[PDB]
């Protein structure tokens, strides 16, 4: 399962 | 921009034998960026239905992908890879060697 | 015994030919399970092995929706990376993600891995401590600071050390006849003239798996590390690699130089001779 937060660079 | 330029290797799924099925591959590795044109060729001529993997890469960040597609490989039919990359000046031929 | 999961995610601007792809793909060792395409006709999470099949519809929704999440949020970020470099707006420019986490043999947490590159270098990695970041330059220097301010660090331990070691477990048990089936390597030496006074010994591995392989050659009980041909591993396209080692020797030495293959497989590393 991937990881489930997606932060902007 | 650092590019690389593709590796390239053309080989059968299993050792070869005349009139027997069998699959042909081309694995294009170490090259960046991503976009890449990969054909597998008989006697010259573009083969069709070729299938490819998913883009993935290695620990040093190169792609790698496999393209292949089934054949039956006979004494005289030649086969061979055709690949170009943004690092080429022109298509890469690699032709398909039974002891490679 | 060893296994390790990782996500490997591709981000692609092309400017003047819409909007950048986005590529998520998963694997279990040597084995990839699923992909995601922002450029497929219908963009969802697609099974790539067998064993992953039985998982439920609310396991692929879930996984969907954090791929769309990534693909709007990688987006950002090639333009936020496009600046931090004063980049023109007209070359394309990708960003690669790789994380996951490494198991021992008794499947205990042995490291977690998160690191990202900026057209193929390395721009910003997270210490083996996963509480810190490594970043490569000024730039990378910016998105660190944005990552310490949402606690990214802190939420990646609690994934690796969490969530990724347990569906790691789930997944190899689930696809135990495979993954945790080691395929030796099938062998033999090949004999070729170059010319009237030299020849080529080939050595060949394959149907193996997992990948990792060691393949020698020998003269007289030494290494010829800088004699030897030596080809990348290969996919053979049914789950299992191939490889092959070569070296020229002078006709008739060939008894003196030994092929040596060491494999997971194995029962006992095998040592071959060119059998005329």
């Amino acid at each position: 399962l991937p990881f489930d937060k997606s932060t902007i660079m | 921009m650092i590019q690389r330029t593709p590796k390239i290797q053309v080989y059968s799924r299993h050792p070869a034998e005349n009139g027997k099925s069998n699959f042909l591959n081309c694995y294009v590795s170490g090259f960046h960026p991503s976009d890449i044109e990969v054909d597998l060729l008989k006697n010259g001529e573009r083969i069709e239905k070729v299938e490819h993997s998913d883009l993935s890469f290695s620990k040093d960040w190169s792609f790698y992908l496999l393209y292949y597609t089934e054949f039956t490989p006979t004494e005289k039919d030649e086969y061979a890879c055709r690949v170009n990359h943004v690092t080429l000046s022109q298509p890469k031929i690699v032709k398909w060697d039974r002891d490679m | 015994g060893s296994h390790s999961m990782r996500y490997f995610y591709t981000a692609m601007s092309r400017p003047g030919r819409g909007e950048p792809r986005f590529i998520a793909v998963g694997y279990v060792d040597d084995t990839q399970f699923v992909r995601f395409d922002s450029d497929a006709a219908s963009p969802r999470t697609e099974p790539r092995a067998p064993w992953i099949e039985q998982e439920g519809p609310e396991y692929w929704d879930r996984n969907t929706q954090i791929f769309k999440t990534n693909t709007q949020t990688y987006r950002e970020s090639l333009r936020n990376l496009r600046g931090y470099y004063n980049q023109s707006e007209a070359g394309s420019h990708i960003i690669q993600r790789m994380y996951g986490c490494d198991l021992g043999p008794d499947g205990r947490l042995l490291r977690g891995h998160d690191q990202s590159a900026y057209d193929g270098k390395d721009y910003i990695a997270l210490n083996e401590d996963l509480s810190s970041w490594t970043a490569a330059d000024t730039a990378a220097q910016i998105t660190q600071r944005k990552w310490e301010a949402a606690r990214v660090a802190e939420q990646l331990r609690a994934y690796l050390e969490g969530l990724c070691v347990e569906w790691l477990r789930r997944y190899l048990e689930n696809g135990k006849e495979t993954l945790q089936r080691a395929d030796p390597p099938k062998t033999h030496v090949t004999h070729h003239p170059v010319s009237d006074h030299e020849a080529t010994l080939r050595c060949w591995a394959l149907g193996f798996y997992p990948a990792e392989i060691t393949l020698t050659w020998q003269r007289d009980g030494e290494d010829q590390t800088q004699d030897t041909e030596l080809v990348e591993t290969r996919p053979a396209g049914d789950r299992t690699f191939q490889k092959w080692a070569a070296v020229v020797v002078p006709s008739g030495e060939e008894q003196r130089y030994t092929c040596h293959v060491q494999h997971e497989g194995l029962p006992k590393p095998l040592t071959l001779r060119w059998e005329p």
